[PDB]
RNA sequence: UUGAUGAUUCAUAAUAACUUUUCGAAUCGCAUGGCCUUGUGCUGGCGAUGGUUCAUUCAAAUUUCUGCCCUAUCAACUUUCGAUGGUAGGAUAGUGGCCUACCAUGGUUUCAACGGG
RNA sequence: AUACAGUGAAACUGCGAAAAAUCAGUUAUCGUUUAUUUGAUAGUUCCUUUACUACAUGGUAUAACUGUGGUAA
């Protein structure tokens, strides 16, 4: 199976310059002592062309002969030059070839000439953007290329002004012109040397302010070598990108040098390596290197990275900081300096979002500093720390109570002190940390409820109860008192933890029909509720309450035909809380396999046990409903960056980048602790 | 696949196998067309065998008269173009002394167009005036005073027409099919039977008064100044013995 | 496409009134035809002032090829029909201001026209007749006569 | 005899062995979908719904009256009772595909259309032993932003052409007007 | 003030309806471009399939007439169960007894009809 | 690549498997089909539409598959 019919972007994909590797092409060094004969003579019979045979009948008695090629070196390039802007696609190839021979042939008399030829295939290689056939610039680039390689010898100073001249081919906001040109310079790149490459290093980086990614592709095929190596340019380019570095450079000089380190290690990984790190870590000896460290630890030398942060550590006191610190332990493999990290860590500042980023990335060991961090000196890392993981909350156990207890002796003494909107707000701040420090606190929170007598503050008063016979009497209270999912949290936590009977006993019932809403989580947790309050204080109800807890979808059809089948088989309680569960599968509207079962297992039992009402509701819900909970002030952000547009670099910088957004600021500090929400009130335009 | 008793002006080896193309449906009819394989085939010798000769249509190398046409048994027939975007050429393949598909090579400024003689002119649908011609190319909107049996010129960028040439008493004429193939000149005498059999006899440089069936003839343009280049002196049919008594 | 055999052929349609029912049928070669089985209604048009309308067909009172086809009500081409005579009759009252030629002014009163079918139901799908009026009018009535 | 009998509303099957000549009288004389009693027919269940559909005998063949030789009986169940036997009611197999168009996978997960699906895809799991591999069918009848774009090509083409026919239509008239004044 | 044909009731347009209904794109691969109302906003190319009607093409279908052995101890054959024509219909992709009704009683032939190998 | 993306079993689909007696020609199809190829070919589908609407595009009904068997092949 051959003949693909490839795309255009698929051959361009594919394709890649190379003249070195471009193996054999034995049909110029057979050379007739004149070279550009050998050539043109070979395309006169292989091509015919139009204006290529018009062309030749022009220049044909002025061919032969070199010492006759140098003496009408004028008139040649002048038709060369006419014929290739007049650009007909098929007469591409020959007149393309017969420019780099023309090169080849003459070497330092052609620099009279070398500042219009590449503008010329410029204006070609634009003119093949818009023609759309690669085999266009496939020949335009090699020409190029060609070019660079019987000119390298001269083009010594003049970098600089091949790179003017090469801007429009760098630069042009289209992708593959920014590669096919960066890997021909990256030729000329592995050339003239270390004193002219850092000056001229130096004077290009004066245009980053699809410059950078043009230079990156350049700098990053200049280094590579051929196949799983680096080239032997690369422990002399690192020096002289990192000496151009290192504030002697632009801004975004740091994440261009990060992104070539990210893609060379990417690239070589297995040896070469060890003879590029070696010449970069002496070079970064001499001081944001913090950019380059996190570039070399990212991409997963210990010792010399243990020696070079704790100089950098010292040299700093004496953000980004944080995410080296992050990165480091997330990739090295050391105990003693990630015991000694830790302190550094705990040195440096906002361990609490470094822990949650650790936490995050790789939750490996050693809480035991967060705890000297909380005593040195909050809310939203413990409060996501609580709704966290399994691991991560048994983790955060630990260090849970074991905080600042004078702080939070505090926070129970300015609780206990109430004031009581943005009260209750300041309330569930200092709940929230308080959570984790008995009978004073149930006291303290039942006069907050009788004070507050919006569902924010009642689940923040539900946290409260989460932290809580006296209890019992308590919750006896808040129940004569009686979001609400946290509040029915709350409720199986009191319950968790007779006369109270004789009080209450109504509630089942209410419990019941309120256990249907438009949330199953919050339905599970009301069937928790009331099988531990109708055991504190049955069969249908458990059955119910694991079958509510495509396999599980046919399953889920099955046990809930099962279930509506007992209960047709067969407490005024359990008939509503069969009722109100059963309208609930009805209006889950996330299973269409249990949403068909129950409405083909309703219509089999007795009518009118509120079920007229049930779908009078149901058919009603859909009026007017909308939700507003509370607000809060505003704040700054984007800070913390050492990288932009790379690989998935970038993508962890991003999700560094929104942590520390989200525990960054005083006001974007309550907004986020704000922005832990409950259950949804949604499950419209289906009921 | 019925064959090996080709139309013999195809000239195609007999020991070739055993069949021979069948042209497929297109603008000519059967056996006055001649396809792409016995043209790139037997004719002038670009590929040897009939697959490289699918593998150079597949390639979009070739295009009659405008557009590329990717089909082996492609019956292009009489007086369109072939321009060949590789090797510069512009086959236009006309016929010859003898009876074969001569070819050419047009410059590119005649091979933008191309002529033909129209077969009928008729109202289409919804009003609309369109002529037709021999390879199918039905155009409508012409000039009405387009009459059957006359030349229109296609302007084969679009599919309009340019000019054409009011066929009458004495404006230069080829011929197409017949003993009498390959011959031109128009200006003795003008016959119009009820039923066929008639012509416009011809004069030539020997004024060979010479006569066909109308349907075996139609017009290029000005005597002395014509619209095609004809190929090898213009065809005549002298005498071969009178060129092997001359030269 | 296209064979030849020797001597056979075919069902008729012989269509009838009362439960109107079409069948489609293969035909080669494009036009896929229609054999109208029991039609009950009829497209039928005035000749000279040139108004069509769909209307229930009465019944075919004179066939010219055989006359048991009256008997059996066979709607063929070219018969005498009584259709309802009502929505020309409010065309005519409509837009000519009458509100009723003589012999057609004779037969409004009377209730039921005559027709000649013109297409092929049998075949073709449809059935369409016009209101004879003229010189078949009066050779109709001499039919009228041969019938009586 | 061998009773194969399926229950579709759990999509499962099993057989069963009858004896009971007396009620192989009853399944004697029986159209394709017939009342057939469960506890009559069988002492191991009890009370349903049985419709026959057809049966093979002896080499497996395809009037409606069932014949002696109807060794395998295929049954459907169609009215549920309370019994869970242990091959027909309890036995959940799964759905093996899931749904693969727009609208059926709307259907499918109650989706309220303005959600821009494209996540509700049932996915599967696979696994060569070291790399894992998450498969995701396809969504067919789908907004994608390349259908939209074909519909706008095709009106602007009906449009063009209209607009160039329309065009030729009155330079042919200027060209008759012309005609008429030589 | 009108197209062509040797020739039209041709081509075509309009008129008044009937449409068990026709078609008038719910499709596909590649690039992703220009704009500014930066919205998943407006537009945009190359060409695969499918469809209305006409032309051409091949393919099929009949139908015209010129043309084959030995024969008159082979001269009558055929209308039955249409054999030969008309008229209307059934049919049929279609003309046409190809069939159905009513009317007419024909047709072929000695120059070898019809039959014999 | 959390719709799929190049690879491809199987299956659905699309297309194609069509002894004036024979004939060799000749004439017409203004007495039929015109599939395939080629060239032109079409703005009109809801407006008893503001208690304003499927078109940013709606529905089944199944193969391959999974499962139960027969059977002597």
């Amino acid at each position: 199976k051959r003949y693909r019919y490839s795309s255009f972007k698929a051959r361009i994909d594919d394709l890649k310059i190379e003249p070195a590797r471009n193996l054999e092409k034995r049909v110029h060094d057979y050379v007739e002592s004149s070279h550009f004969l050998a050539s043109f003579d070979q395309w006169k019979e292989i091509n015919l062309s139009a204006k290529f045979t018009e062309f030749a009948a022009e220049i044909e008695h002025d061919v032969q002969t070199l010492p006759q090629i140098l003496y009408h070196d004028k008139k040649i390039f002048n038709s060369l030059v006419s014929f290739i802007n007049f650009h007909d696609e098929f007469s591409l190839q020959p007149l393309l070839d017969l420019l780099a021979q023309f090169c080849h042939d003459l070497g330092p008399d052609f620099l009279k000439f070398y500042e219009e030829a590449i503008k010329t295939l410029i204006n070609l290689l634009d003119a093949a953007i818009e023609f759309e056939s690669s085999n266009v610039f496939e020949w335009g680039f090699n020409c190029l290329a060609y070019i660079f390689k019987y000119l390298s010898k001269f083009l010594v100073k003049k970098l600089v002004l091949t790179c003017d001249l090469l801007i429009p081919l760098l630069s042009h906001s289209k992708e593959y012109l920014s590669r096919f040109s960066a890997e021909a310079l990256s030729f000329l790149v592995r050339k003239c040397p270390v004193s002219n490459l850092r000056e001229f290093v130096r004077s290009v980086f004066e245009k980053l302010e699809l410059y950078e990614g043009l230079l990156i592709l350049f700098t990053e095929s200049m280094t590579s070598t051929q196949e799983t190596l680096h080239s032997k340019a690369k422990a002399i380019m690192s020096v002289l990108l990192h000496e151009a570095l290192t504030k002697s450079s632009p801004e975004r000089s740091v994440s261009l040098l990060s992104d070539i380190w990210m893609n060379i290690s990417k690239y070589a990984s297995i040896e070469s390596l060890l003879p590029v790190y070696e010449v970069m870590y002496q070079d970064f000896n001499d001081s944001r290197i913090l950019k380059v460290l996190t570039t070399i630890v990212f991409s997963e030398i210990p010792d010399w990275n243990k020696i070079t942060i704790l100089i950098e550590r010292i040299m700093s006191q004496s953000l980004s900081q944080d995410k080296v610190a992050f990165l480091f332990a997330l990739f090295i493999r050391n105990s003693d300096v990630k015991t000694l990290t830790l302190f550094h860590q705990k040195l440096f500042n906002y361990a609490l979002t470094n822990i949650s980023d650790c936490f995050l990335e790789f939750f490996q060991f050693a809480l035991r500093l967060s705890y000297e961090r909380v005593f040195s000196f909050f809310l939203q890392l413990f409060l996501k720390k609580n709704w966290q993981s399994q691991g991560k909350k048994i983790a955060l156990f630990f260090l849970e109570v074991d905080d600042k207890p004078e702080l939070q002796k505090v926070r129970e003494v300015n609780f206990p002190e109430e004031f009581i909107d943005f009260f209750v707000t300041a309330e569930i701040n200092d709940s929230n940390d308080l959570f984790e420090i008995a009978i004073i606190f149930k006291y303290s929170k039942l006069q907050n409820t009788e004070i507050i007598i919006e569902r924010i503050f009642s689940t923040f008063a539900s946290p409260d109860n989460f932290t809580k016979g006296t209890l019992l009497k308590i919750y006896r209270k808040e129940d004569d008192a009686s979001l609400k999912t946290i509040l029915d949290n709350y409720e199986n936590y009191k319950e968790s933890l007779g006369w109270n009977k004789l009080v209450s006993n109504p509630s089942e019932s209410l419990k019941g029909l309120m256990s249907h809403y438009p949330s199953l989580l919050l339905s599970l947790t009301d069937n928790f509720m009331l099988p531990d309050g109708k055991i504190r204080y049955t069969l249908m109800i458990l059955q119910g309450m694991q079958v509510p807890d495509m396999v599980i979808e046919e399953i889920p059809l099955t046990l809930q035909n099962a279930r509506d089948l007992t209960i047709r088989i067969k407490t005024k309680t359990d008939k509503l809380v069969s009722s109100f569960f059963l309208k609930y599968l009805f209006g889950l509207l996330t299973v269409r396999f249990s949403p068909v079962w129950t409405g083909v297992f309703d219509t089999l039992p007795n009518v009118y046990t509120k079920d007229e009402a049930l779908v009078w509701k149901l058919v009603l819900s859909f009026i007017k409903l909308p939700d507003e909970n509370q607000n809060l002030d505003y704040y700054q952000p984007l800070l913390e960056d050492g990288a932009n547009k790379v690989l998935w670099d970038s993508s962890v910088v991003r999700l560094r980048d929104t942590i520390d957004t989200f525990s960054h600021i005083w006001s974007k500090y309550s907004t986020q602790n704000t922005s832990i929400i409950s259950t949804t009130i949604e499950r419209r335009g289906n009921t | 696949l019925k064959r090996l008793a080709a139309p013999h002006h195809w000239l195609l080896d007999k020991l070739s196998g055993c069949y021979a193309p069948r042209p497929s449906a297109g603008p000519h009819k059967l056996r006055e067309s001649l396809p792409l394989i016995v043209f790139l085939r037997n004719r002038l010798k670009y590929a040897l065998n009939g697959r490289e000769v699918k593998a150079i249509l597949m390639q979009r190398h070739v295009k009659v008269d405008g557009k590329v046409r990717t089909d082996t048994t492609y019956p292009a027939g009489f007086m369109d173009v072939i321009t060949l975007d590789a090797t510069n050429e512009n086959f236009r393949l006309v016929y010859d002394v003898k009876g074969r598909f001569a070819v050419h090579r047009i410059t590119d400024e005649e091979a933008s167009y191309k002529l033909g003689k129209v077969k009928k002119v008729q109202l289409g649908k919804k009003g609309v005036p369109y002529v037709v011609t021999h390879d199918g190319r039905t155009i409508r909107y012409p000039d009405p005073n387009i009459k059957v049996n006359d030349t229109v010129k296609i302007d084969l960028a679009s599919g309009k027409i340019t000019d054409f040439i009011k066929f009458d008493a004495g404006k230069l004429v080829y011929v197409t099919g017949g003993r009498n193939l390959g011959r031109i000149g128009t200006i003795v005498h003008k016959e119009r039977h009820d039923g066929g059999f008639d012509l416009v006899h011809i004069k030539d440089s020997l004024d060979n008064t010479f006569v066909t069936r109308l349907n075996n003839v139609f017009v290029i343009g000005e005597q002395g100044k014509p619209y095609i280049s004809l190929p090898k002196g213009k065809g005549i049919k002298l005498s071969i013995a009178e060129e092997r008594d001359r030269r | 496409r296209k064979k030849r055999k020797f001597e056979l052929g075919r069902q008729p349609a012989n269509t009838k009134i009362g439960a109107k029912r079409i069948h489609s049928v293969r035909t080669r070669g494009g036009n896929k035809k229609y054999r109208a089985l029991r039609i009950e209604t009829g497209n039928f048009s005035w000749a000279s002032e040139g108004i069509s309308k769909k209307t229930r067909i009465a019944g075919v009172v004179y066939h010219p090829s055989n006359n048991e086809l009256v008997r059996t009500n066979t709607l063929t081409k070219a018969a005498i029909v009584q259709i309802d005579a009502t929505p020309f009759r409010q065309w005519f009252e409509a837009h000519y201001g009458q509100t009723l030629e003589s012999s057609v002014e004779s037969q409004f009163s009377a209730g039921r026209l005559y027709a000649c079918i013109s297409s092929r139901p049998g075949q073709s799908g449809r059935c369409d007749g016009y209101i004879l009026e003229g010189e078949e009018l009066a050779f109709y009535l001499r039919r009228l006569t041969a019938k009586k | 005899m061998k009773l194969n009998i399926s229950y579709p509303v759990n999509g499962s099957q099993k057989t069963f062995e009858i004896d009971d000549e007396h009620r192989i009288r009853v399944f004697f004389d029986k159209r394709i979908g017939q009342e057939v009693d469960g506890e009559a027919v069988g002492d191991e269940f009890k009370g349903y719904v049985f419709k026959i559909s057809g049966g093979n005998d002896k080499q497996g063949f395809p009037g409606a009256i069932v014949g002696p030789d109807l060794a395998v009986l295929a049954l459907v169940i169609v009215k549920k009772g309370e019994q869970e036997l242990e091959g027909l009611t309890d036995t959940t197999v799964p759905k093996r595909l899931g749904p693969k168009r727009a609208n059926n996978i709307r259907k499918f997960f109650g989706l309220s259309k303005e959600d821009d699906v494209r996540d509700f895809v049932i996915r599967r799991e696979v696994t060569k032993g070291e790399k894992t591999y998450t498969k995701a069918p396809k969504i067919q009848r789908l907004v994608t932003p390349q259908r939209l774009q074909r519909k706008r090509h095709q009106r602007a083409l009906k449009v063009r052409n209209a607009q160039a026919q329309r065009e030729a239509a009155a330079e042919y008239a200027q060209l008759l007007a012309k005609r008429l004044s030589e």
